[PDB]
Parts: structure tokens; C-alpha cells; sequence
DNA sequence: GAGAATCCCGGTGCCGAGGCCGCTCAATTGGTCGTAGACAGCTCTAGCACCGCTTAAACGCACGTACGCGCTGTCCCCCGCGTTTTAACCGCCAAGGGGATTACTCCCTAGTCTCCAGGCACGTGTCAGATATATACAT
DNA sequence: ATGTATATATCTGACACGTGCCTGGAGACTAGGGAGTAATCCCCTTGGCGGTTAAAACGCGGGGGACAGCGCGTACGTGCGTTTAAGCGGTGCTAGAGCTGTCTACGACCAATTGAGCGGCCTCGGCACCGGGATTCTC
């Protein structure tokens, strides 16, 4: 059959990580896959447009660390820039 | 002949 | 440069100390505080007032005068 | 030995940069920003899952159901900001009477 | 090399989670390590580079 | 018979979950004009998108972009 | 006649539960006909007409719950024509 | 000789026939100076820039007065009044 | 402080160019607190804009680009 | 070279308004509108072409686009001049 | 019937809006190839349409009472206007701090061969609801 | 006379785990040009002068507009009789959605070229500004 692409086994494990006592139905599945790739396209756009504003030719973790401090209202973003910035030195550390 | 073929193979999964 | 880097960074901030070794440098222009150490270590020993328009112009050399020589024996600082 | 493990992250990293190559954004890619993308993609899921998550034990219910992220993302103002805009199918409305409606 | 506090040059015990700077004491850790803006970190680590 | 196949007591339960107590007797044909243009510049996006797609009919994906288009973006 | 009890109820009753309020029939030959404007015996599809029904179910009742604040406003619980006029143009239409 | 008023329905024909602006430039200068300089410190401007956010600043406000007008007309009212620009806002998606 | 730079003329005028006829005193202190915090948006996009860049200079190209983000763009200081 | 289309609608502005001028206040205003259109359309054919897979941009696509964002009659005439131009290009 | 307050007709620098030459990149032309759009052809999902039982939802008439609406007396708070006065704005002068760009450089991300296990797809067991017995006790 | 209480006993019913598989993400190798840095020139804007001047602040007379209050009628809410045509669900038919195969021609790439739009400079008349007379709502 066709190969389907969707994260819905990703959002379903960081559910059971999180809450490990907690069911789930398909039309979850299919409405947070509608949220992550509204939000994919909207902040992988965001970036595209202000690197292009800035004249640069690249996506590094610049361009999207600016768009995602600027897009969404707050909070989220506070403890975003943190964790994302984590990621990546435990990324550059392996 | 899809549509005997069809029919036959539905007949054999019932 | 401290005679002893581990044992004088233990008793600087102590009030006798801050009476004797603590410069206040001013710039040049035209719930107890005692018991709270950001008082000693940005204010030094006296009272701070905030008002007070040649106090905000001020320096206090506390702990910086026994740290920056320690860069020399301890370049990990 | 893949990517996403070795950054210590559970959202996937090779998808995004798969995703990010065709997705026809930039010519040139970097290597840490798809694993930024996942980063915060995390975290927004990680959010409205505790959020989903208490709207269901609210509720006393195992399975959440999508009533119950609309009254999660109803109850925070960042996110009545970030999703006011957008229309839910099957979302209902918030329990929300005035008081000069109400009779005496 | 000897942990010390990033905030008042002191002997550093504890250092913080959310942000890697070490600091002495509790007040510290309340009114300056917490408050504090982004991007105050990287040149609050500079010093001894540990950004 | 297209506009009055809706029913009143349709507009009635629409008017019960927005908050309405009291609604009047003149309403109706009103808002069922405005729906009417509504629905008719929607379908006008989703019909060119089913002609976009070299396809004869309807689908999910072109309702979906065309909610996606004006800022009213379904979920 | 109990006034004002029976539509507290009322209000409670659909501002508790998650049920479709327009009939899927009916709203099938609109949209059908809508659709006929442009393509005539439109193949239709299922979830088409149900992202046409959530997507008027919320447009209504954004425009419902904006007319009722503009005549709560209003000093007045009723609602006029002139009331939707006034929240589609403050809307942006 | 004395009116109760017709030099307002003179001042707003000769408004809407003009199109200069009607907000001093120091005093907007000065807030957006205030504004930044509270944000982040020692921040450069341009000019082109302080007209274009004042372009910007007189037609939100020609937009929200055109709100408030057409509110307080359907209000049957005269005197204008904050629930009307609440309302407005509120309606509009600005605040929620 | 500085806040009543716009003071009771500037917004009598600009409800004069807006269409309203009568003016009440509650109407000025209003306004000018959704005129600080409308450009308090904008400077708040144009911050993130001059950071981006390493750049400590707000242009017409800046606040141009940031009402094209909110949706309030306008003509004049390029596109 | 800084490029912009002064001379272009200067020439188009002479074609049909011989006896008529601009400032250069207008001429950056149409400047910021052109440019406008121009990212509005292309992120238009962009993402319509996103939709359905298709690398390749043709003509129909964005033809099916301007059918998309512009109204009725104005979408009509642009359709008709844009066919009529493209059959003038493929004549010859 | 008068009066501030308008519109309209005529002179006046001016300074900001049309040509023009110099010329430098940028649009134009030609060759080549490897891939994606288009067409033909193929298999089955699913949309359309009609028949018939069930029935809860919808129409329609009858009436009753609060609420929309009409009118009224009232403070009273905004509106026109005289008087200071206080900051706005124009003209200008020098600094110096920051924007553009030239110019080499190096590294890391584009691009390609290989290969294996991560995730997708398709089966089987395992705890939650539903009817039923049933008989003695309490209401 | 009847509910019921608390355990059966069957007994379905919706949900999470144990095998295939295939394909795309990761390891390894090659290249080249995109940020990186930084120096230098130049340009504009932030301070600082000062006069002078339209315009804001302040206080005072006055007049319709907003405030609650009271009565008149009627319109939507409530209810029961009578439809009705929505819902289920079932079956039969066939368009068309969707995948595969194959071809070939539009289009990316590269090298040379010519030409036309950007700009500094030059020149001059349209419009705002000013002065004074006709004209129109308003009291």
C-alpha cells in the first residue's frame, strides 16, 4: 500500500512518557498531525521570509531562533529558546 | 473478465 | 595579589573585613541590609540610598581586588 | 546511531530535514536547525499534552478527547492568541454566561 | 580546577539547572539567577567561557 | 426550494450555542443570505482547486486549502 | 408558562454537549446546489460536506456570539438585522 | 454668531478633504525614543521610519474611530464613550 | 511621564479625521493606551527584526516589514 | 545595478495617459504595491504547486491562481489579456 | 435683517519634478542533455440512487406575561471663548559613530555510493459493558 | 406486592502486542563558494545653540444630552395536536480515483554578447502662499 507519512506514533510515546496511565483516539491523532504541520509550514515559512528580508541565502539555528522568539505570544517561546539551545549543545556534545 | 474474476475470488474468500 | 586564595575568599565578605579592605571609586560628573550579602558585595558595609545622586556614580572593590590577580595562579577563572 | 538519539531528543530530526530539503525553503540548510524545529515542536506538544492531561483527569476521563483540548486551550491566554484565529471542527463553546443575562 | 560563583567571585556549592551558572547562596539564586534577561547568560559566562 | 431547506429550528440551536435568549422572526432569511454568500466564496476556491487537481469532484484536501486561504483555517 | 427557566436550560444544554445542529441532508443539497454555481453534479465527498458543516457551524456561532455581545450592548436582549449589518462590518466585511 | 456647533462639521469636512497628518512629530518621536529606550539600550533610528510608523499610527486610529463612529451610531448615540471602543476591540480580535 | 505627548488636541483631531462628532474626557486616556500598546507591537516586532541582523538601526524597511507580519502593511517604504 | 520599474510604468503611464504625470512619493507607493503582488502571486505559485506535487510551474497553475485571489470580472479581463499574451508569445 | 466664516481671483519666488549623456552590468542567444509532465492504460474504492420501517423532530394554533418602547423631569458635564505661557519648530554647526564595501579565506554544506534497521502494516489475546438467575429481606 | 442487593453465568466488544519489509536516514568521500572578518571612507543624526509663535492649560457661562422612572401593548415562550420526511440500513450500479509504464520536449546550465535603465547633472513652471473681494449658513 502507500506509505503514509505521519508523526502520530511520536505525539502517542510522548504521551505514554508523560503520562503513562492515559488513552488516546484517531481523531486526536489526525487533529495534533493538522496543529504540527500548521505550525511546520508557518514557522518554516517564518524563517524563509526573514533570512530572505536579511539577504541571507541559509537556514542555521539563527534565523528560526529569532522567528520562534518573535511568532508566538510568550511563555512557550521562554522556555522554547532554552530547551532548543539545549538540544543543540547536546547535539554538538555527541 | 475483472468483474468474474472479482466475483470468484470473493466467492473463495466467503 | 591574596596570600591565600582559598581561606581569603571565605572572609571577605564579613563586615569586618569590608570596614578596612573595600574601595568605593566615584565617577567623575558635573529585611535588614546587614544580614543580605548583595548589600555587602554591591554596597559595601554603609547604607545604601538610592536618591543620593554622587551614590549611584560608584564603584566597590571588594572581591575583584583578590580575584583578577588569582587569574595568573588559576587561568581557569 | 540515529541522529535524533544522538541529540537526546524524542521528535525525530532525519523527517524534518527530509521534510525541509523538498519543503522548497531555502537552498542551503543547516544542520541545527532541524533539530531546533524539532526542539520546539516538542515542546508545544509537550505543553498541550499536560494541558490535555489535565483537562482529562478534570473530566475524569482515560481517552481525551478533542472537547477536551478545546477547553486546555481555552483556560491560557498565550494560547487563546496563538489559536484564536483558528476554527476547530467539533469544538463547542466555553461555559461562558453574563451576569446581566442572567435573570435577577 | 575550583568551582566558584559566577555572580560575586565567591566559592560556588550550587549551580542552577535551568541555566548552568554556579552560584554561593540562596538570595543570589532569588533575586539575581532567576529575574535575570536572555542572553545575559552568554556574556555572564564568558568570563570563564563557558559558552 | 434551496433556502428554505435549512430549518428554523437549525437557526434556533445555531442561535442557543452562539448565546442568543431572545431572536426574532426576521433573522432567519437575513442570515441565511449571509451563510449563502459564505459558503458560495468558499465553494468558489474549493471548485478551483477541483479543477486544479484534474479531477471531476470533490475531495478533503481542497475544502482544506481553501479554509487554509481567507484566515479562517479548520483543524 | 415557566418563562426564562426552560431557556436557561436550554442554553446549559447546548453549551454542554458537542452535537450538530445543522441537518446533513438538507445542508448536503445547499452546498450541493452552491456547488452547482460552478461545477453542476458535483461528485461530493463525505468529508467535504462535514468541513462545510463545522466550518458554517463555527462561522455562525462566532457571528451569533458576536451579535449577542453587540446587543447585550445594546441594553436590549433581541436581536435585529441590524445587529448582523453592524458585526459584519465591524468584522471586516 | 454663537452656535452650539458648526465649525466641527467645517473642521471634519476640511480633515477629510486634506490628507497631512495631525500628529506633531516630536512628541511621537520622543515616545517611540522612550519605548525602545526601555526595551534595549543605545538604539539608532531613521527618519523614514518615525513617518512611517506616524502613517501607520493615524490610519489605525482613522480605523478605530471609523469603528467607534459607526458603534455609536447603531448605539444611537452622539457622545462617545470607552465601552464603544472596547467593543471594538473586542469584536475585532485585538485583544481576544 | 512622557505619555501625554499625544494630549487632548491630537486626539481631538484625530477623531475629527476618524468621524466622530462628540467627545468625551474618557475617550483620550483610552485611546492613547491602544496607541502604547499598538506601537509597543510593532517596536516589539522591530527589536527581534534589528537583533536578527546584528543590526542597531531602525529603517522605514523595518517597521514596513513588520506591518507586512501583522497583517497591516502598508505602501510607500518598499514592498 | 539597483533595479526598480520607474522607466517601465513611466513608458505604460505614457501609453495611455499621455498628458499626465507622477511624484516620486507615488512612484515608490506603486513600487511597494508591485512588489506586493509580485510576493503575494509567487507565494501563491509556490504553494499551489506545493499542493500537488508538481516541480514545474506552467501557466495554468497561476492562472488557476489569479483565478483564485482576484474577484470576478477583473479576473475575466486578466484571464483573457494573459491568454491572448501567451498566444502572442507562442505564435511567434 | 447682520457676521464670522467661507470660496474665488490674481501676483510670486522656488524648489522639486522632467530631459540627457556615460556607461556598466544584465537581459538575450545558442548548444546540450536528463529528467519530469503528459498521455495511455490499468485495477477496484466509493459515490450516487432508490425502497422501506421507525419515529423524534417540526409546523401550527392558542394565550400570557415580562420586556421593547414612548414620554418626562432632571442635574450637569461638555462646549465656546478670553488669558497666560510653555514647549514646538525652524536655521544652523560640528562629530563621530555607525553603515557599505572591498578582499582573501576556509570549512561545511551540496551531492553521491552503500546498507541496514525504524517505522508502517497486518494478525491475535485481554479487561470493560449487557442480560440473567434468584431468593430472602424490607418497605 | 414489589424493589433490591449482591454475587453469579454467559458473552460480546473495543483495545494493545508479536511478525514481515522496504526504503530512506546514516556512514563515508569529494568540492567550491558563502559566511567570516576587518578596514576604511563617508554620511547622517544625535546635541546644542536661540528666537518666536502657533497652540495648550486654565477658568467661566450656558444648554441640550444622558440618567432613572413609569405606563402601554404585544411578541416570543410554552404546550399539545398533527404531521413528515430525517435516519438506518441495505442493495445495486458504475464513474472515476489512483497507480504504473513510457516517451520526449520543455527547461536548467554554460559561454559570449550587446543595450538600456541607473544616476549625476541640468533646467524651469505648478502649486502653495499671500492679499483682497464675493458669498453663504446662522443668529
Amino acid at each position: 500500500k502507500t506509505r503514509k507519512e505521519s508523526y502520530a506514533i511520536y505525539v502517542y510515546k510522548v504521551l505514554k512518557q508523560v503520562h503513562p496511565d492515559t488513552g488516546i483516539s484517531s481523531k486526536a491523532m489526525s487533529i495534533m498531525n493538522s496543529f504540527v504541520n500548521d505550525v511546520f509550514e508557518r514557522i518554516a515559512g517564518e524563517a524563509s521570509r526573514l533570512a530572505h528580508y536579511n539577504k541571507r541565502s541559509t537556514i542555521t539555528s539563527r534565523e528560526i531562533q529569532t522567528a520562534v522568539r518573535l511568532l508566538l505570544p510568550g511563555e512557550l517561546a521562554k522556555h522554547a529558546v532554552s530547551e532548543g539551545t539545549k538540544a543543540v549543545t547536546k547535539y554538538t556534545s555527541a | 473478465e475483472k468483474r468474474l474474476e472479482e466475483e470468484k475470488q470473493d466467492t473463495i474468500n466467503k | 595579589v591574596s596570600r591565600n586564595y582559598d581561606e581569603d575568599i571565605e572572609k571577605i565578605l564579613t563586615l569586618e573585613n569590608l570596614d578596612t579592605n573595600d574601595v568605593v571609586v566615584e565617577a567623575p560628573f558635573t529585611y535588614d541590609w546587614r544580614n543580605s550579602i548583595l548589600h555587602l558585595f554591591l554596597r559595601g558595609p554603609r547604607p545604601h540610598d538610592s536618591e543620593n545622586i554622587h551614590e549611584q556614580h560608584q564603584m566597590h572593590l571588594n572581591v575583584e581586588r583578590i580575584r583578577v590577580p588569582e587569574v595568573i595562579f588559576q587561568p581557569t577563572m | 546511531k540515529t541522529r535524533s538519539s544522538r541529540a537526546g531528543l524524542q521528535f525525530p530530526v532525519g523527517r524534518v530535514h527530509r521534510l525541509l530539503r523538498k519543503g522548497n525553503y531555502a537552498e542551503r540548510v543547516g544542520a541545527g536547525a532541524p533539530v531546533y524545529l524539532a526542539a520546539v515542536l516538542e515542546y508545544l506538544t509537550a505543553e498541550i499534552l499536560e494541558l490535555a492531561g489535565n483537562a482529562a483527569r478534570d473530566n475524569k476521563k482515560t481517552r481525551i478527547i478533542p472537547r477536551h483540548l478545546q477547553l486546555a486551550v481555552r483556560n491560557d491566554e498565550e494560547l487563546n492568541k496563538l489559536l484564536g484565529r483558528v476554527t476547530i471542527a467539533q469544538g463547542g463553546v466555553l461555559p461562558n454566561i453574563q451576569s446581566v443575562l442572567l435573570p435577577k | 580546577a575550583k568551582k566558584y560563583c559566577d555572580v560575586t567571585g565567591l566559592k560556588g556549592f550550587y549551580k542552577s539547572p535551568t541555566n548552568n551558572i554556579r552560584y554561593h547562596n540562596a538570595e543570589i539564586y532569588q533575586l539575581i539567577v532567576k529575574p535575570m534577561a536572555p542572553g545575559v547568560d552568554q556574556e555572564y559566562l564568558k568570563l570563564r567561557g563557558a559558552n | 426550494d434551496n433556502i428554505q431547506g435549512i430549518t428554523k429550528p437549525a437557526i434556533r440551536r445555531l442561535a442557543r450555542r452562539g448565546g442568543v435568549k431572545r431572536i426574532s422572526g426576521l433573522i432567519y432569511e437575513e442570515t441565511r443570505g449571509v451563510l449563502k454568500v459564505f459558503l458560495e466564496n468558499v465553494i468558489r476556491d474549493a471548485v478551483t482547486y477541483t479543477e486544479h487537481a484534474k479531477r471531476k469532484t470533490v475531495t478533503a484536501m481542497d475544502v482544506v486549502y481553501a479554509l487554509k486561504r481567507q484566515g479562517r483555517t479548520l483543524y | 408558562y415557566r418563562p426564562g427557566t426552560v431557556a436557561l436550560r436550554e442554553i446549559r444544554r447546548y453549551q454542554k454537549s458537542t452535537e450538530l445542529l445543522i441537518r446533513k441532508l438538507p445542508f448536503q443539497r445547499l452546498v450541493r446546489e452552491i456547488a452547482q454555481d460552478f461545477k453542476t453534479d458535483l461528485r461530493f465527498q463525505s468529508s467535504a460536506v462535514m468541513a462545510l458543516q463545522e466550518a458554517s457551524e463555527a462561522y455562525l456561532v462566532a457571528l451569533f456570539e458576536d451579535t449577542n455581545l453587540a446587543a447585550i450592548h445594546a441594553k436590549r436582549v433581541t436581536i435585529m438585522p441590524k445587529d448582523i449589518q453592524l458585526a459584519r462590518r465591524i468584522r471586516g466585511e
